[PDB]
């Protein structure tokens, strides 16, 4: 049993730049049967390289595969707009298997989250639950965490995020973090807090309302 | 050898055995425990077979083997069920001899007294053309018999020079049963039949045989007590089967140092030829004979490519490939023995099959020629499987085809080594399959 | 120009059999090796099996032979089966077509969705979002509501720069929650009305929200 391990996890280039993706089995394939897919979001894989060095029919010349025993390599000798994509590496000698995927993002400057935060409404409060929501809008690089505190208690397997795709006209992430409550356990407490950390913040940015 | 037939099925075929012949420091013997006297007369021949030797029997009264059932055995008697199995190898008839001898019908193993003037009860197994026969015959007179009529396509069937292995049921009280190979072949119902009172000796030899060139071969001649049914049939055929050597098409053990022509499998109408020395092999379709009025037709053998196998370690041992041996194939052409490989970033395939190559001679490159003929898959079929290794015992991929095209030759099927197989080996057909046949007197073109 | 179509149930109950099809389109089953993949959400590929005209079929062993696949060659169809369904099942299923003597796979089908909850249809709540204190947020929570998809847009087609539309989160409950944002300028917080016009085409649901600055 062949696992994959693909590194780096993100790469962050511009156009015309050369990506290097990496691609390392368990074991040598010393069959040099490595292969190399592109998935755009919503769609289906598109094989670009096997055999470990072979372009797949119709794939540019840009894409080149090397390597071998248990050291593989996709390189993209410059990046093109439509380049930006997730990328696979699947071993096919030992039944097939595929490593966890290398995302190509595009780079630009560090830019830092707005913070919003919004208290539940009246009309939810009525149901029996509350949700507090977190947004952190338009910030690059993508990494960035939120932590709940209630009365600066900090929350554990209460709240959900999820994450825009990388905006098409200024290359931006944006994110929601909703923080869950029975209607009961939210009037027990008053200060209701979400902290942001981000490469772009100096300091934590906290924003809070006291329920009231 | 009474059983409770709940038991399990290795139990139930070890302890039901009334007889069962065996070849041992070249004497055959009854090995099933009741110790029935056998006679071998100065002309029965011994040839290899499936597990060792075999027994052959040619056209002449010395040439016979005889069972006498040790004191007394009763397997027949009244009304009980029996079985006899045995490998057969039977010569492909040619158009000559069947179109004079198509009317003959020969015992070749009988429990039957044979008189002058008549036979008598027992059961046979006789030959006629492209037939093979059982019958039973009551003290009464009354007969019942199967007739298996063999099939057409000489090259796929069951009396043209293969080993195979039969096996016959007699459930009195419904029908005998004929299968091949562990498969129904033929039937006939029996339940007419009274008392069979047959002879207290068991001869192996070619009985009323017009054709004096006529020969048979005949291994583990074995009887039960019961009716076996088809998973216990099953479980007794493959109970014979076994990796350890390797075998050509006729089911005979592959040997060094002899010439066999190479067929595919999967192909089958396909010879193998070479486009030049130094460069690749390639599959075309091989010539063949059709005679309807005889009811026959077949690929002819032994056109195409000759291959020999050599040790690649000659390590001085037997003539006998085994299963894992490292071996040096070699091309036959122009008198002349060229050794098949890979030269180091050969031709190639994008997909990585590597072009095979004969004769290849350029100095300063290494040629990976070292191959391990091994016995991979199919175990009922007398095939082998051939896998190239480089200078670092690395697997370039078991020998198979590729359909492609080089330069501006036509489209061909191109001899290949490929690793793809490797996670197909459970697959119904595969290129990488390969037949070895040797000339044989058994089989000559008509 | 050979084009692969899946087609499957949408939803399935848990311990149910899943069964799913690929047509072929301008061309035919013929002597190709024929796969199945599926990619549960957000976590990436996982070959499933090979079928061949002949019936040979082999499959990933760490699938523990739950999955079985089949090919009919008048059809020009092959499906894939799978039995006792868990959450843990709830994936896109893709066919593909082998490559020629290789285990790589070049013709790809767009994939199915496939989800398995006991879940009953159920449409959103909306709640508001509601801006306060020169950019301002606001937004939509669009929540409890099975199965996917939901779709938010804002004043009735005049309002788009600005909005983000997150990834829909299942929660324990097993329903489906998402948020709708917008930011715009706190100038027009007094003036301008904002709506989110939510639709919910499975179980027939629109909703019109107006979101408006809370009071004190």
């Amino acid at each position: 049993d062949i696992q994959m391990t693909q590194s780096p996890g993100t790469l962050s280039l511009s156009p015309g730049e050369r990506a290097t993706l990496s691609c390392r089995a368990s074991q040598s394939i010393t069959s040099s049967f490595l292969a190399w897919y592109q998935q755009k979001p919503g769609q289906a894989p598109r094989l670009l390289i096997y055999g470990a060095s072979s372009r797949a029919t119709g794939i540019p010349d840009r894409f080149s595969g090397s390597g071998s025993g248990t050291d593989f390599i996709l390189t993209i000798s410059r990046l093109e707009p439509e380049d930006f994509a997730v990328y696979y590496c699947q071993q096919y000698d030992t039944s097939r298997t595929f490593g966890q995927g290398t995302t190509v993002e595009i780079k630009r400057t560090v830019a830092a989250p707005s913070v919003f935060i919004f208290p539940p409404s009246d009309e939810q409060l009525k149901s029996g639950t509350a949700s507090v929501v977190c947004l952190l809008n338009n910030f690059y690089p993508r990494e960035a965490k939120v932590q709940w505190k209630v009365d600066n208690a900090l929350q554990s397997g209460n709240s959900q995020e999820s994450v825009t795709e990388q905006d098409s006209k200024d290359s931006t992430y944006s994110l929601s973090s909703t923080l869950t409550l029975s209607k009961a356990d939210y009037e027990k407490h008053k200060v209701y807090a979400c902290e942001v950390t981000h490469q772009g913040l100096s300091s934590p940015v906290t924003k809070s309302f006291n329920r009231g | 050898c009474w059983v409770d037939n709940e038991e399990d099925i290795d139990v139930i075929l070890k302890k039901s055995t009334i007889l069962n012949l065996d070849i041992n420091n070249d004497i055959i013997s009854d090995i099933s425990g009741f110790n029935s006297s056998v006679i071998t007369y100065p002309d029965a021949q011994l040839v290899p077979g499936i597990n060792g030797k075999a027994i052959h029997l040619v056209n002449n009264e010395s040439s016979e083997v005889i069972v006498h059932k040790a004191m007394d055995i009763e397997y027949n008697d009244m009304f009980n069920n029996f079985t006899v199995s045995f490998w057969l190898r039977v010569p492909k008839v040619s158009a000559s001899h069947l179109e004079q001898y198509d009317t003959n019908e020969y015992s070749i193993i009988s429990s039957m007294k044979k008189y002058s003037l008549s036979i008598g009860s027992g059961w046979s197994v006789s030959l006629k053309g492209n037939n093979l026969i059982w019958t039973l015959k009551d003290s009464a007179g009354e007969v019942r018999q199967i007739t298996f009529r063999d099939l057409s396509d000489k090259f796929n069937a069951y009396l043209a020079n293969k080993w195979v292995f039969i096996t016959i049921t007699n459930d009195r009280l419904s029908s005998a049963n004929l299968y091949i190979n562990g498969v129904l072949m033929g039937s006939a119902e029996i339940t007419g039949l009274g008392a069979i009172r047959e002879d207290n000796n068991i001869t192996l030899k070619l009985d009323r045989c017009n054709n004096n060139n006529q020969y048979v071969s005949i291994d583990k001649f074995r009887i039960f007590c019961k009716a076996l049914n088809p998973k216990e049939i099953e479980k007794l055929y493959t109970s014979y089967l076994s990796i350890t050597f390797l075998r050509d098409f006729w089911g005979n053990p592959l040997r060094y140092d002899t010439e066999y022509y190479l067929i595919p499998v999967a192909y089958s109408s396909k010879d193998v030829q070479l486009k030049n020395i130094t460069d690749y092999m390639y599959l075309t379709n091989a010539p063949s004979y059709t005679n309807g009025k005889l009811n026959i037709y077949y690929r002819r053998l032994y056109s195409g490519l000759k291959f020999i196998i050599k040790r690649y370690t000659p390590n001085n041992i037997d003539s006998f490939v085994r299963s894992g041996d490292f071996i040096k194939l070699y091309v036959s052409y122009n008198n002349n023995e060229h050794i098949v490989g890979y030269p180091k970033d050969g031709n190639a395939f994008n997909n990585l099959d590597r072009i095979l190559r004969v004769g290849y001679n350029a100095p300063g490159i290494p040629l990976y020629k070292k191959m391990e003929a091994v016995k991979l898959r199919d175990l009922k079929t007398y095939s082998v499987q051939l896998k190239l290794y480089d200078d670092k015992d690395a697997s370039l991929g078991l020998v198979g085809t590729h359909n492609g095209q080089i330069g501006n030759d036509p489209n061909r099927d191109i001899l290949i080594a490929s690793n793809w197989y490797f996670n197909h080996l459970k697959d119904k057909t595969l290129t990488c399959d390969w037949y070895f046949v040797p000339t044989d007197e058994g089989w000559t073109n008509d | 120009q050979v084009q692969l179509q899946e087609s499957g149930p949408g939803l399935v109950k848990p311990s149910e059999t899943l069964s799913l099809r690929c047509t072929v389109s301008g061309g035919s089953i013929s002597s190709y090796y024929w796969s199945w993949f599926r990619q549960p959400p957000g976590k990436g590929l996982e070959w499933i099996g090979y079928v061949h005209y002949s019936g040979s079929t082999n499959y990933n062993p760490s699938l523990k032979s739950r999955f079985t696949l089949s090919v009919d060659t008048s059809k020009s169809q092959f499906s894939l089966r799978l039995r006792s369904v868990t959450a843990a099942d709830t994936a896109i299923y893709y066919c593909a077509r082998d490559k020629y003597q290789t285990d790589v796979s070049d013709i790809w089908g767009q994939g199915t969705v496939v989800t398995v909850s006991s879940a009953s249809t159920k449409g959103p709540s909306v709640f508001p979002l509601a801006p306060s204190s020169g950019t301002a947020a606001l937004g939509c929570l669009v929540k409890d509501y099975f199965p996917e998809p939901v779709t938010v847009s804002w004043n009735s087609g005049a309002l788009t720069s600005g909005v983000h539309t997150f990834p829909a989160v299942l929660q324990s409950s097993g329903l489906y929650s998402l948020s709708s944002v917008v930011t715009v300028p706190s100038s027009s917080l007094g003036t301008q009305t904002y709506i989110c016009n939510v639709n919910h085409k499975p179980s027939n649901t629109k909703v019109d929200k107006r979101v408006e600055p809370k009071s004190c």
